[PDB]
């Protein structure tokens, strides 16, 4: 197992992770090497395929020209996994498009063939023991898993000996339930991975730990004091949202309803959905209509980013914020969601001034809605600092970068390479 | 997948 911790039966939460020793804020509970992992297509050339090191001058795989490495060692060590995609990418060419879930699942199957025994990533929970929620799957979810199974056979039949369709549905369901996205210091998606021992941790909306990444290594650090006998909880989702939104996401992706202190009390829901203090106060039904509109625009924008122009996308943000502002305060989470999306469009267009303009409005309400140590808060301070620094606003940049560092020292560890990079940014300018 | 953003 893992020193100072143990697997146990958490009443109403299946299996969980329990502390057997105290942990203070910022302490590393444990580390978990990735069981299986895949670098996202859009990050190829930026990060090494094998170790996820972000560096310039990465060496290109000579055959496919679509995998990049630190050196010949990272190339060689990645070959058992890379071979699943190398020749297929050149052969299928433009037709090579498996989903990231399919790409990850092919790597799980390859790992099971090479290393059928328990790995150092499975000291407490094994990939084979993962919860699947197979019994909870409706026709729509089974059809999506069937599309994934067809893509797996379509792109990965060369090296893999597939189990029956039934075992593959269980696997795809286990991956959807237990898979992790690996994000960088700005919360930008790097890839997907399996961290079995990390997946043992149950969810809370008031977590006592944060998961961070050092290359492909998951690290688990306390963000609250943990005492012997206490269960170790991480957040599976974005904590900005009110109770109903959080539980709609938890039910849809994880098939459960949270009953943590935040979900039971609903204490933060009022400030999250802050209403304007108007002479004629807005009616209950008028609030409910705007909350419904707000959730609809969030979905509309999500679809629109796949095909609309940057000006059309900014229009959706501006127009929706205008409609919402008649009922909602600027600190309201639905207003903040659109501002964050608008900031993202500005960043893509390299409109640094516009991105800064939005980030300045988001920061104070973010700090209030998110927990004490939050990667979403750290990431926003970091973006702001980098924008300020890039725009020659050095004092404001330094202040915002130091706010990012203060949170990251707890979540990522004082010695994290990301913090050394941020300090170099403060020192170089 | 289990994330922040
Ligand atoms: N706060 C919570 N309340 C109820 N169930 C939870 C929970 N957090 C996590 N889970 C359960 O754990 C699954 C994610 S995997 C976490 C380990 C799991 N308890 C197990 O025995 O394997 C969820 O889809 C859900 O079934
Ligand atoms: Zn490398
Ligand atoms: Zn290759
Ligand atoms: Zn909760």
């Amino acid at each position: 197992g893992l020193g100072g911790l143990e697997r146990f039966c958490s009443p109403g939460k299946g299996r969980g992770l329990r502390a057997l020793q105290p942990f203070q804020v910022g302490d590393l509970l444990f580390s978990c090497p990735a069981y299986a992992y895949v670098l996202t297509v859009n990050e190829r050339g930026n990060h090494c395929e094998y170790c996820f090191t972000r560096k310039e001058g990465l060496s290109k795989c000579g055959r496919c020209k679509q995998a990049f490495y630190c050196n010949v060692e990272c190339q060689k060590e990645d070959w058992p996994m890379h071979k699943l995609e190398c020749s297929p990418m050149v052969v299928f060419g433009e037709n090579w498009n498996p989903s990231e879930t399919v790409r990850l699942t092919a790597r799980i199957l390859a790992k099971q063939k090479i290393h059928p025994e328990r790995t150092p990533s499975e000291k407490l929970l094994a990939v084979k023991e993962f919860e699947s929620h197979l019994d909870k799957l409706d026709n729509e979810k089974k059809d999506l898993i069937q599309s994934d199974i067809a893509a797996l056979h379509h792109f990965y039949s060369k090296h893999l000996e597939f189990p029956d369709n039934d075992s593959l549905v269980v696997l795809f369901a286990q991956v959807n339930c237990n898979g992790f996205t690996i994000e960088d210091e700005e919360l930008s998606h790097l890839g997907s991975a399996i961290f079995p021992d990390v997946a043992l941790m149950n969810h809370s909306c008031c977590p006592n730990v944060i998961v961070t990444y050092k290359g492909t290594l998951a690290e688990v650090r306390a963000v609250q004091e943990i005492k012997p006998g206490e269960e170790v909880f991480t957040s599976y989702i974005d904590l900005l949202y009110p109770t109903e939104d959080r539980n709609d996401r938890l039910r849809d992706s994880y098939f459960f309803t949270c009953e943590c202190q935040e979900c039971t009390t609903k204490d933060k829901d009022k400030a999250k959905v802050e209403i304007r203090k108007l002479s004629d106060p807005p009616k209950a039904e008028a609030i409910r209509d705007m909350v419904r509109y707000a959730r609809n625009v969030i979905e509309e924008f999500r679809r629109a980013k796949h095909y609309k122009s940057p000006s059309e996308l900014l229009e959706i943000c501006e127009l929706s914020q205008e409609k919402m502002s008649s009922v909602f305060e600027d600190s309201n989470v639905y207003m903040l969601h659109m501002m964050y999306q608008a900031m993202g469009v500005c960043l893509y267009m390299q409109d640094w001034e516009g991105a800064l303009q939005y980030g300045q409005k988001i920061i104070k309400p973010y700090s209030k809605h998110y927990p004490l140590y939050s990667l979403n808060v750290a990431s926003m301070w970091l973006k702001l600092g980098r924008l300020y620094m890039g725009l020659e606003h050095k004092a404001a940049g330094e202040k915002a970068l130091k706010k990012a560092i203060a949170i990251m020292e707890v979540a990522h560890g004082k010695d994290h390479p990301y913090i050394s990079e941020i300090k170099q940014e403060i020192e170089s300018h | 997948l289990k994330s922040k953003k």
